[PDB]
């Protein structure tokens, strides 16, 4: 439910294996990151990290925001939070992006790569019509009800 | 170590941002020196 | 440095013409104190005491003592970072739009990076300034579509925790009525052992021109403004009272000491406009800069401003 | 839900008036102390400040712990909480205490007695005195000062 | 009457003290937030397509393609600019996000927009969605903050 674990740890880590160490929810970012991208920050509302985001409009005092949705509401992509800010780093769903997301906790084991996925009404990608997202990996279980997963979105389809 | 200082020279963008710093602390302190509010 | 980046020796060269602004009349200069952080923040501790219940008498034999509690109270500030972009004329671009009596593209809306750049900061000082006295960010006349803020980011008029009153729209005019209402803001004015020390008055125009009027059969020698210095000069132990107009303001009387203990004001030392280093650049004659401000770092006690709203029906 | 608010005070306090400053949440301890009281610490179970607590007890792997509660299983009552060890301190139902504490959501002398919740309640079983009227810090959050003297006879 | 600077001269000198709601004109050219990651590209302009959106245009032969006030599916992307010296008009794709004031059809934030026949914004393919509601400049002309996403049914 955050960016780095709230609850300290006990244990030093070991710095000695180089392989599947970056299965982990602090991940920020995409795995294939070109210098040529468009990112913007909005203010969030909730916790909407590495969640498909929607604008959220209020009474009409405050600006716009952005929240964790899908479906026709789908704006773009968050892939960072800063947390004494408040402010949510998106990425617009007219960029091509490739990274770790959130996926539901339904099916996850029937997910392979190859595989195609939407958004849901949370921000979550599930097994599929509106969004073009492959799964490249299966699903990486972080914590009982989160599971990740890599995935490559590039814009609409028809 | 201000922009008001003709001999100032700065060697790279952060000292330059330090002295326009300086620069405006100098410029709010000589105003509150200079200024006089009118009574009643 | 000048001699590698024109943009710099341009900044130092117009910084000077840039006019100081209008916050500092608001403020005493022990008041204002500056603080070396551009984003997050700062504590402070402090510490009170109180009373649990009436003093036990101390008579025969007695085991059951009344106690006095303490409270701890911990008050942070916070300190933002925003950044505006605005687009300008290419250094070695100006010879090909310099004109009999101008420089620039007037049919394009482009000018040299020199003008672009002290209008520019006008405008920031101008929403610093705005920030500052009504503790929020916006751009519309209206004051709606407000960037959100980070909490503890208050203004001298969005305050919490101080004596607020409000003139009945039906007495809009009366200027008794005005004045019977910053007498009881006055009255619950908690100054304390902080009396001593002048005083700080900032009112829309439609109501300054109210107040030179004489004050009332008519009085002579005797104006609205000079009961109301006199009324102040009461509970400051006859200490100044200044009076300043803000066209920001609208139909707001705002009362608040030049005390640095009640009220302080940190601000950052990098809060008025500074350029940024990016210079975007392309192969048209057309380049883009920025431009970083720093907002937060008012502090004040409570139940010290007095804020008075004339409703206007 | 916390003894000391989480959230940062934006302002100074204003400390020249003496009046009606103790109704708050933090006042930790008792208004009339004894300095021949007896006062023990026990492992908290969730948030039991400023309510009345009773044993609870686990699976036997660790030891007993103490939880808000009260009727018929009413041990004590909880006048303060260190939050970095989790201690909750408990002046036992034989140890008469005076103080404020949590109200259900009344007129002072009014018969008060504990809950499931371990919130005071207008009347049984224990001998609780209100002495003054419900000052509301919150929506939800009403302290009363009464003095708890034991337990009654039914 | 519809170019970006008016031609008609102003008498006064304008008043340069207050901050707010000054840019609500016309010749507010670009977007209201700009990234220097965009793709703009000019092209010859057809008619006066200016805050509109913009279609490609073909001709017979002889001369190259250009571009003209349109909408719909042939919908290619939208004018943010115009040189009137040179009859060039820059316009940003479809395939690339935009943001910033637009023509809209003669409405409150969250409505979806689509562009018509004219290149003119109008309430529901959708390719837009309101920030903010109608802003009227002339009697017929209503500019509108808008955000553009690409299409999407």
């Amino acid at each position: 439910l955050m960016k780095n674990p709230q609850q300290d740890s006990g244990l030093l880590s070991n710095s000695i294996d180089f392989r599947d160490q970056n299965l982990i929810f602090s991940n920020s970012g995409g795995v294939c990151t070109s210098s040529k991208d468009k990112i913007e920050n909005y203010p969030a509302k909730g916790y909407p990290y590495k969640r498909g985001v929607k604008l959220s409009f209020g009474d009409g005092t405050t600006e716009l925001e952005v929240e964790a949705g899908g479906g026709d509401d789908l704006y773009g992509v968050c892939s960072d939070i800063d947390e004494f800010s408040g402010m949510a780093t998106v990425i617009p769903i007219t960029n091509n992006f490739t990274g770790y997301l959130t996926l539901k906790k339904d099916g996850q084991n029937g997910v392979n790569p190859g595989d195609k996925l939407n958004f849901n009404q949370h921000g979550e990608l599930e097994k599929v019509k509106s969004v073009n997202a492959i799964a490249l990996s299966k699903a990486h279980k972080l914590t009982e009800d989160l599971f990740i997963v890599l995935a490559s979105v590039f814009g609409n389809r028809a | 170590a201000s922009l008001l200082d003709s001999n100032f020279v700065p060697i790279n963008f952060t000292e330059f941002v330090q002295a326009i710093s300086n620069t405006y602390k100098q410029r709010r302190i000589q105003f509150y020196e200079n200024l006089k509010r009118h009574k009643r | 440095l000048f001699d590698e980046n024109y943009y710099a020796k341009a900044v130092a060269n117009i910084i000077g013409e840039v006019k100081d602004p209008i916050m500092y009349k608001w403020f005493s200069p022990d008041q204002i104190e500056d603080v070396d952080l551009q984003m997050g923040y700062q504590k402070t501790v402090k510490w009170d005491a109180f009373l649990n219940a009436n003093p036990t008498t101390i008579a025969n034999e007695v085991n059951t003592i009344s106690t006095i509690g303490f409270s701890s109270e911990v008050v942070r500030l916070n300190y933002l970072k925003l950044q505006y972009k605005f687009r300008h004329l290419k250094q070695t671009s100006e010879k090909f739009y310099t004109s009999d009596s101008y420089i620039g593209d007037i049919n394009n809306n482009l000018l040299p990076f020199a003008q672009a750049y002290k209008l520019a900061s006008s405008e920031i000082i101008k929403l610093i300034n705005h920030f500052v006295l009504t503790g929020t960010v916006s751009i519309q006349k209206d004051g709606k579509n407000q960037k959100r803020l980070l909490p503890n980011m208050y203004g001298l008029l969005n305050m919490p925790e101080q004596i607020k009153e409000e003139v009945a729209s039906g007495d809009k005019d009366k200027m008794d009525k005005i004045f019977e209402k910053i007498e009881a803001g006055l009255s619950k004015l908690e100054l304390g052992d902080e009396f001593s020390t002048p005083m700080m008055v900032i009112v829309d125009p439609a109501t300054s021109l109210k107040l030179v009027k004489p004050y009332a059969a008519a009085s002579s020698c005797e104006k609205w403004e000079d009961v109301l210095i006199q009324t102040i000069k009461a509970i400051n132990n006859r200490e100044d009272v200044y009076i300043e107009t803000s066209n920001l303001l609208k139909h707001k009387i705002l009362i608040y000491p030049l005390n640095s203990e009640l009220i302080k004001f940190k601000p950052s030392k990098y809060m008025l406009p500074t350029p940024n280093e990016q210079v975007d650049k392309d192969s048209t004659d057309v380049a883009h800069s920025y431009i970083d401000f720093v907002l937060g770092g008012l502090l004040a006690t409570r139940k010290t401003i007095l804020q008075v709203n004339i409703k206007q029906s």
